RNA sequence: GGUGAUGGCCUACCAAGGCGACGACGGGUAGCCGGCCUGAGAGGGUGACCGGCCACACUGGGACUGAGAUACGGCCCAGACUCC
RNA sequence: UGUAAACCUCUUUCAGCACAGACGAAGCGCAAGUGACGGUAUGUGCAGAAGAAGGACCGGCCAACUACGUGCCAGCAGCCGCGGUAAUACGUAGGGUCCGAGCGUUGUCCGGAAUUACUGGGCGUAAAGAGCUCGUAGGUGGUUUGUCGCGUUGUUCGUGAAAACUCA
RNA sequence: ACGCAUUAAGUACCCCGCCUGGGGAGUACGGCCGCAAGGCUAAAACUCAAAGGAAUUGACGGGGGCCCGCACAAGCGGCGGAGC
């Protein structure tokens, strides 16, 4: 169908993975 | 309760003249209000509601009671419409009206409620009394000589009598052969749109 | 794989009746033959032959159409499927098409319509509706 | 799906969202107006819509509309809160009803007096 | 005396260089009130002309409805584009009870007693087409028995034939006051 | 042994089994039903009156008496609360 | 507005005033009486319309429409949304409508919702085929003979308390 | 609807997986796997009255094709600079 539906998920995923790359070491110090 | 307001205007809103004797509607045709002669959107709901209200205000029955009558008709067998009409005609105000003792269902209601009648010996102050097969509706001893029943016996040739009913005495005793069928009812109304209404 | 030759038979019938075929050959089963007999008696088909194949036996249903190719059948519907077997008591038998149809019922009195089953006071497995 | 899929997993109706949770099953609640104020509605509408943050008896602080022309409400006022959606105000689902022992009726209502706590004058 | 019944009026908009160029669509059912009914969809710049075109299309594509009395022969579920309308016959006096589209087509056909229900695609046009498809799927017992190659008795139920004979009497014997 | 009575109900010993994806063990919620409300029905929701069963009687535990006891308006203990 | 009203006539239900006055009790008592309800219900008479009607709604769903005032304010609204000086959507008047000693609102449940679809849905693009296979449990099972009669079906018995629901 | 159309998206049967408005979010918490990256399972609050699918008519395109116009190109004369 349309690619807007792809683009919404795209932006969500992009921002989430940026957040993870940003909090990688914090998340490690907390989890591990 | 009951509707003690003007009578002609309901008939005017509903087109059919239930009693008659006015010139406003009868020269200019319109429902009541300043916005008579207005533009109408011709909805089936208005049709149905108008037949229901025709019945309600032709008789003296209110909606919370007419609903019960409808439900009785729908439960009990046969056609719901003619069962409902049979019920509405098999009540004391209506039988004495149809017998011509009052020439108005309002007047018949006042008479029964004031106790100018009785049924099989026992006094009845209930217009909603559902009469039955083989019912003698006597008038009491004060009432037969009172003026309204004098007027009844005097002018008991104006409107016809149903078949299921007959008056038998100069004292205006009334007898019920059976309960009326849709041919016996003789009312200016259908009966299908009302059941459609309450099936909505 | 194949899981109900009854539905296979009804489908061969339905598809051939849609395509206006005059014959329907299919494998044989005593149950399918009895069903075909019911359809013949109720007038939904012209005839049915039981013949021999290379290996076993075949049913050849000679279907029926009017003069203007009016389909003698308007529908077939398996009901007691594998996975969901439906059984009818003699009281709550189904009226197919308001009664103008025919429900095939398997009972210990044999294979017989809903009408016959209500007559005989019995019920059983509802195989098909064949209006 | 298949019948066996159903007997295994079954049908689960979508969970209806509990609404007016601040009432906690009640039709109304009593609450102190913690902050009476005014809010601006959504974009198509514009007005100064009267509201109050009320701390109910359910231990919940909610926003509540104040229908009618006038209102005498200050903080610390005992108020009776019903339900009712106000579309233009996004974050509000409750209304205040007159005859709350503080919220007197609206002045000079004469058509729909029951909905605004107005007594008949005769 | 053809009874006519509009169910829906809709302002449709073509778009052009200048702007929105409007027109009107009228869905008009018409019938004889006794079993013949037709549907029309009139498209025209003005509402009355649209209705007139709908009337003409309906009277062109009339079709006859099987009945046993003032109801239908058997239940039937008609499907359209996406309109799904079940029809179920009903005992007399219960009244045609249906949404305005199915209701209109049935009241124009003369079906005063019937159960009907739209199960998909609330759009009135496809609903009407679905209802019509149902009425076309209907099968009178006479033509059914012909289709089978049997009597009417052993294909149709005694209740249907009882009501059939009753309606036939109330038609013919009660047409005396009309014929004389 | 115990019970009115069968039974790990309890005990000594013996054997090592038993339950679990067909959801054990846990967590949450809840008295159950006839019925009630809705609904075309299937179903959904509910468990007010009325009627039946259960459970409880400040909390927890315990027995005694007795044909019969969760013994509300009985007993013992402990605890909280109130009072002399 | 509005046969509405005024005015003529009638009627007295109900309420009020006076008198009587229970059934409930083949009961209890072998004592002479015994009814809490109760001097109640109810019957008799008495006077006169005499003491007795509000509430919601009127843009569509949803019958029922105008005027005035306010014009993105005040406000309304369940959704669509209405108010940006000519508002049938706000407020008030009239008028109409729906009910009627009720009327509306809120809350809760079902319906409508075939919107968890057994009856009764679907999955190419609308949400929906696991990335594909193997295979366990499970589900399912070609033709045919016989048997069991578990399912199934028929019949009968018992039970399915009463009340409820339904029919009379 | 586009389209599928004996390689079905048809007619039917069996079995499995999956959906139940859009966002939030295939995210958090928990757990499992993994060296890690991250994956798998998988919400809620809150929020919107839509999100969406196909197709139609137009408009538009730093899409295409064909054709026009002092539109460009080829020329002539100017304005913009001075004064009025």
């Amino acid at each position: 169908g349309s690619v807007i539906k792809k683009r919404r998920k795209r932006m969500s995923k992009k921002k989430h993975r940026k957040l993870l790359r940003r909090t990688r070491v914090q998340r490690r110090k907390l989890g591990k | 309760a009951r509707y003690t307001g003007p009578a002609t205007r309901k008939s005017r809103r509903l087109g059919v003249d239930l009693v008659g004797g006015d010139q406003s509607f009868e020269k200019r045709p319109y429902p009541p209000g300043q916005h008579g002669r207005a533009r109408i959107k011709e909805s089936e709901y208005r049709q149905q509601l108008q037949e229901k209200q025709k019945a309600r205000f032709s008789y003296g029955v209110m909606e919370k009671q007419f609903r019960r009558y409808y439900e009785e008709a729908n439960r009990q067998p046969g056609k719901t419409g003619d069962n409902l009409l049979r019920i509405l005609e098999s009540r004391l105000d209506n039988v004495v009206y149809r017998a011509g003792l009052a020439r108005t269902r309002r007047m018949a209601r006042q008479l029964v409620s004031h106790g100018h009648f009785l049924v099989n010996g026992v006094k009845v102050d209930i217009p909603s009394y559902r009469v039955s097969q083989y019912d003698i509706i006597d008038v009491k001893e004060k009432s037969l000589n009172t003026l309204p029943f004098q007027i009844a016996r005097e002018t008991a040739g104006e409107r016809p009598i149903p078949s299921w009913l007959q008056v038998v005495g100069e004292r205006q005793r009334i007898l019920v052969h059976q309960l009326p069928e849709r041919a016996q009812i003789d009312v200016p109304l259908t009966e299908q749109l009302i059941v459609e209404l309450y099936s909505k | 794989t194949m899981t109900d030759p009854i539905a296979d038979f009804l489908t061969r019938l339905r598809n051939a009746n849609s395509a206006y075929h005059d014959e329907v050959t299919l494998p044989h089963s005593k149950l399918k033959a009895n069903i075909a007999e019911i359809l013949k008696r109720e007038g939904y088909i012209s005839d049915y032959r039981t013949e021999d194949a290379r290996v076993g036996k075949s049913l050849v249903v000679q279907l029926k159409y009017g003069p203007s190719r009016e389909r003698s059948i308007a529908g077939l519907r398996r009901v007691s499927k594998p996975g969901l077997r439906v059984y009818a008591k003699s009281t709550n038998l189904p009226r197919v098409l308001g009664g103008l149809g025919v429900a095939i019922i398997s009972t210990s009195s044999g294979l017989l319509t809903d009408r016959q089953a209500a007559r005989q006071g019995v019920g059983g497995e509802v195989l098909a509706y064949v209006w | 799906p298949t019948i066996q899929q159903l007997v295994r997993k079954g049908r689960r109706d979508k969970i209806a969202k509990v609404k007016t949770a601040a009432l906690k099953g009640s039709p109304q609640r009593r609450g102190v107006c913690t902050r009476v104020y005014t809010t601006t509605p959504k974009k198509p509408n514009s007005a100064l819509r009267k509201v109050a943050r009320v701390k109910l008896t359910s231990q919940v602080e909610v926003t509540a509309y104040i229908p009618g022309e006038g209102h005498n409400l200050q903080e610390h006022s005992m108020v009776l809160v019903r339900g009712g959606r106000v579309k233009d105000l996004p974050g509000v689902r409750y209304k205040i009803i007159r005859g709350s022992l503080d919220t007197q009726g609206v002045k000079n209502r004469k058509q729909a007096r029951s909905r605004y706590g107005a007594k008949k004058e005769k | 005396n053809y009874i006519e019944r509009v169910v829906s009026i809709n302002r449709v908009s073509k778009v052009v260089k200048g702007g929105r160029r409007f027109s009107f669509t009228a869905l008009v059912i018409v019938g004889d009130g006794k079993g013949m009914v037709g549907v029309g969809y009139g498209k025209a710049k003005e509402v009355p002309a649209a209705i007139a075109k709908g009337v003409e299309e309906a009277r062109k594509n009339f079709f006859r409805v099987p009945l046993i009395g003032s109801t239908i022969t058997h239940p039937v579920q008609g499907e359209a584009a996406a309109g799904v309308v079940m029809l179920r016959p009903a005992s007399p006096g219960t009244g045609v009870i249906a949404g305005g589209a199915a209701r209109a087509v049935l009241e124009c056909a003369g079906v005063h007693d019937i159960l009907a229900k739209s199960l998909g695609s609330d759009n009135a046009i496809n609903v009407v087409h679905a209802t019509v498809a149902a009425l076309k799927l209907l099968q009178r017992p006479e033509e059914v028995a012909a289709r089978r190659g049997l009597p009417i008795e052993d294909v149709a139920p005694a209740g249907m034939l009882k009501a059939r004979r009753e309606s036939e009497a109330l038609a013919a014997a009660a047409a005396r006051e009309g014929s004389a």
